[PDB]
């Protein structure tokens, strides 16, 4: 009835109630249909003896009972009586094979990238949700943005949205269409300048990772504004922690930033004249570490888009040729080779050539460079003193010289950016477009890894804590007297001992200031420190055939493991004040430019943790808006998907985890003519005092709840 | 599956795999405790250090070992030595392993009987045996008859076998051997 209003796309939002009221009225047994594990495909169906096409007996409390096919198309999982793993991995399955790519989890948005051109975004035909809410209209992320339109008006309040990135596809697509229908209902747009000079962001924060080919490694949260009355103003996008230790450092079979290898594609001889710079990038240490190339992806047509980039942006002669120059001095740090004096302790230059580049290019003096290397200078009190080093100490100023080269450049073309997407009357509200990467469970984690597994933590404890306080809510609406601990906070507040200045990260900046530290010396703290008197941390199970970890912890997403090698020098950034001086005069204007506005005891982890922080406090004042996209197949192919790789990424997406504390439900609540209309074979407080327990339910204003494993029987 | 021959000796420990030429693993039956103050905090100072990391660090340690003359006579020593000789030396798991162990002749019982109930409780072998010290060397020898002089750190002896069978009445056992040569140089 109210759905053929959207026609050839009713077919895909909610089918016509014919195929469901004949799905409704399926012949299925409650005893003779379970699930059991599988080696394929982990989940099957089965009829402890089980026969689906291959038979195996085994116990009788490890079975999943499969849902009841009343419910066996319903686009929201919270209404089910079988909340299990199979049972959400079956149901994704079905409802993606006859073709519904959209799906209602909880508080989620659980979306499948179709591989299938769809009119079920265009034209407004669809579009038509205008003043709907999220319960009534199919499920539509066009309704959610709807929804958060409603909500920012009639509030006030800041919305967000956050999305899970790391799947390749669906996270760009998704992104445009939600844009464009934002640009739609508050009406050469904003969304033709947003992706104009997103090649800014491809080309410096994306790199070819092991389990990817164009990732972002850092956070895109742009922040599209409305009028004060609720039309559509000029939108700032804002940018947070970048996985900087990629500048120096990269593991096998990956590599840092496209723009080096961009360049590097000896497309524009100019650029690698005006460097210095050869071609082979085998010599450049901070690039030549993993992969030199990846031939999933040509390097010629990505400078080019990147120049088209520079070219729409407000960019000069100076302000392209500047930051070709501050890449190519950031890649000539890379041979910079130094010898201890002779017979004594302090580092002393063998050649200059690459000296000599560096001055020449960032508008410095080869000597003075040099020497500020080689000779820190202190404030002490009201006086200057020189300090000594040793070899590996100026390569770790070195080091972070690039580091935060690289990091002030990349944020002023921010601003850059944010600048030339700006021009509008003055403003008041806004929505909050969230994009970050997701979870990692590789097969050699390290380091890196667990600075987003953690950021991903508090994510994911924030999600936690909303979706905690709305459930809250929504019980004290109902007169619905239950109380609980915190699902939102304490589950999770002791997984963060990374955070606490004892835990993991705390004694791994400890072992950066530590003399002589070692990483068998760290593994020795952390064991002393956490070793048994944590549940969460444990020792790893190394079994000959894989390669070694040094330590677990037990997450929402599984449990962890990690190998601790070369840690120190993630961590450590002790900056150079001097050469800070000779960049704050430099000729180069753009330098001077970036590092205008009574030191060694930087670590990454600090300024990882700060920003992660800053960017909690940016969420907590507004309210959060969830996605979750899906990536079902590798072989890009439409229809079907592969069920283990979307089970582990939807157990790290962290839809399971919404799942899981429902459970804690009462997830099922219906109301009363519902419940007595289907199930009167024989006002609720006769038919419920006919029979099980009576905890099962919670009899308020025509409301009743259940918990998950009773509707099974009905 | 394989075994472990775990020679103790008073002086050294050699370990291995059964069915290779040599010991795989030769350190000092040693452990050593810190008699210093220790003032730099977080230095992770361990209690007690076996093995030849105690032979490196011994300038602030004082050693001991825990078999005087052929007797196990500190059964919590011996056993951080055998902890260490399994797990961070050969690096295996006890579970998994028969181990043959071994004693000089005409020492006292209540040694064996410690011996294999300290394996058999805290490690789990799956088993074990005890044998003597001449014997295999006269196995190495590759010989069966022969009155081999056995000579380590802390007992001497002398065993004499005919065609495979022992005298034990004319096993003699001496109580001077490398330790007491040491004192006396």
């Amino acid at each position: 009835a109210q759905m053929a209003d959207f026609g050839a796309a009713a077919q895909y939002l909610r089918k016509s109630e014919k195929e469901r009221l004949e799905a409704q009225t399926r012949p299925f047994d409650i005893r003779t249909e379970c699930f059991v594990p599988d080696d394929k495909e982990e989940y099957v169906k089965a009829k402890a003896e089980t026969e689906n096409g291959k038979t195996v007996t085994i116990k009788e409390d490890q079975v999943m009972q499969q849902n009841p096919p009343k419910f066996d198309k319903i686009e929201d999982m919270a209404m089910l009586t079988f909340l299990h793993e199979p049972a959400v991995l079956y149901n994704l399955k079905e409802r993606y094979a006859a073709w519904m790519i959209y799906t209602y989890s909880g508080l989620f948005c659980v979306t499948v990238n179709p591989y299938k051109w769809l009119p079920v975004y265009n034209a407004e035909v669809v579009a038509a949700y205008r003043g709907k809410k999220r319960s009534e209209a199919p499920p539509h992320i066009f309704s959610i943005s709807d929804n958060a339109y409603q909500y920012m008006l009639t509030d006030r309040e800041n919305q967000s949205i956050l999305i899970t990135g790391e799947s390749g596809a669906g996270k760009t697509v998704n992104t445009k269409r939600v844009i464009q229908y934002f640009a739609s209902i508050a009406a050469g747009t904003l969304e033709d300048q947003i992706i104009q000079a997103n090649p800014a962001l491809e080309a410096f924060g994306n790199a070819k990772t092991v389990r990817n080919d164009n990732s972002s490694r850092f956070g895109k949260f742009i922040r599209i504004h409305f009028g004060a009355t609720g039309k559509l103003a000029s939108a700032d996008i804002e940018t947070y922690l970048l996985e900087k230790s990629r500048v120096i450092f990269q593991l096998k079979a990956e590599r840092n930033y496209h723009i080096f290898y961009q360049i590097l594609s000896n497309k524009k001889p100019e650029l690698l004249d005006m460097l210095l710079v050869t071609n082979n990038p085998y010599d450049y240490a901070f690039v030549s570490q993993g992969e030199v190339s990846v031939a999933s992806i040509d390097d010629s047509e990505e400078l080019l888009a990147t120049d088209s980039a520079f070219d729409v942006l407000s960019f000069t002669a100076e302000e392209k040729a500047g930051v070709y120059k501050l890449t190519g001095a950031i890649m000539h740090y890379g041979n910079m080779k130094f010898k201890q004096k002779q017979r004594e302790e302090q580092a002393e230059p063998d050649g200059t050539e690459d000296a000599d580049k560096s001055a020449y290019l960032m508008g410095l003096n080869s000597a003075d460079l040099l020497k500020g290397l080689c000779h820190p200078r202190v404030k002490v009190g009201n006086e200057y003193v020189t300090k000594g080093q040793s070899v590996q100490q100026v390569y770790y100023s070195i080091g972070a010289l690039a580091k935060s080269v690289y990091e002030k450049m990349f944020n002023w073309m921010v601003t850059r950016i944010n600048a030339t997407l700006e021009t509008k009357q003055p403003r008041q509200y806004f929505i909050g477009v969230l994009d970050i990467a997701g979870f990692e469970i590789f097969d050699f984690n390290s380091f890196e890894q667990l600075c987003i597994n953690f950021t991903n933590e508090k994510l994911q404890q924030f999600f936690n804590h909303h979706m905690f306080v709305l459930e809250q809510e929504e019980y004290k609406k109902e007169g619905i007297e239950w109380e609980f601990i915190d699902f939102g906070m304490d589950l999770q507040a002791c997984i963060d001992l990374i955070e606490k200045p004892m835990g993991i990260m705390s004694i791994l900046e400890e072992e950066c200031m530590f003399p002589k530290a070692s990483d068998m010396t760290f593994k020795a703290k952390l064991y002393d420190n956490h070793l048994g008197k944590s549940n969460n941390f444990q020792k790893p199970r190394n079994v000959k055939g894989k390669q070694e970890a040094h330590f677990s912890l037990v997450h929402y997403a599984g449990t962890v493991d990690y190998n601790i090698m070369g840690w120190l020098e993630k961590n450590k950034d002790p900056l150079n004040e001097t050469v800070v001086g000779l960049y704050q005069k430099s000729s180069l204007k753009l330098m001077a430019t970036l590092f205008s506005t009574k030191s060694s005891f930087q670590t990454v982890s600090a300024l990882h943790r700060e920003n992660l922080n800053k960017l909690m406090t940016n969420l907590k004042t507004t309210h959060p808006h969830f996605v979750r996209c899906i990536i079902p197949n590798e072989r890009k192919a439409p229809g079907v998907m592969d069920n283990p790789l979307v089970m582990h990424q939807l157990r790290c997406n962290g839809v399971l985890e919404g799942i899981r504390i429902c459970r804690k439900g009462f997830p099922n609540r219906i109301l009363y003519g519902d419940f007595r209309q289907r199930y009167r074979i024989l006002g609720a407080e006769k038919l419920l005092g006919s029979l099980i327990d009576h905890n099962q339910y919670k009899f308020g204003h025509t409301k009743v709840f259940f918990k998950a494993g009773l509707l099974g029987l009905l | 599956t394989t075994a472990l021959v775990c020679d103790n000796g008073s002086g050294l420990v050699k370990a291995g795999f059964a069915g290779d030429d040599a010991p795989r693993a030769v350190f000092p039956s040693i452990v050593g405790r810190p008699r210093h103050q220790g003032v730099m905090v977080g230095m992770g100072q361990k209690d007690s250090y076996v093995g030849d990391e105690a032979q490196s660090k011994r300038g602030i340690l004082t050693l001991k070992y825990p078999i005087e003359h052929g007797i196990i006579t500190n059964w919590d020593d011996m056993e951080k030595i055998w902890h260490h000789t399994f797990y961070n030396e050969l690096r295996v798991a006890p579970e998994e392993h028969p181990t043959l162990l071994t004693e000089a002749p005409l020492n006292p019982k209540a040694n064996r009987e410690k011996m294999t109930q300290i394996m058999f409780e805290t490690f789990n072998v799956p088993a074990m045996y005890v044998a003597i010290q001449a014997v295999l060397s006269l196995y190495a020898s590759g010989r069966t008859t022969g009155i081999v002089l056995d000579s380590g750190d802390g007992v001497t002896h002398n065993v004499p076998i005919y065609e495979g069978y022992a005298l034990p009445h004319a096993i003699m056992r001496l109580d001077l051997a490398g330790r007491d040569l040491t004192d006396y140089l």
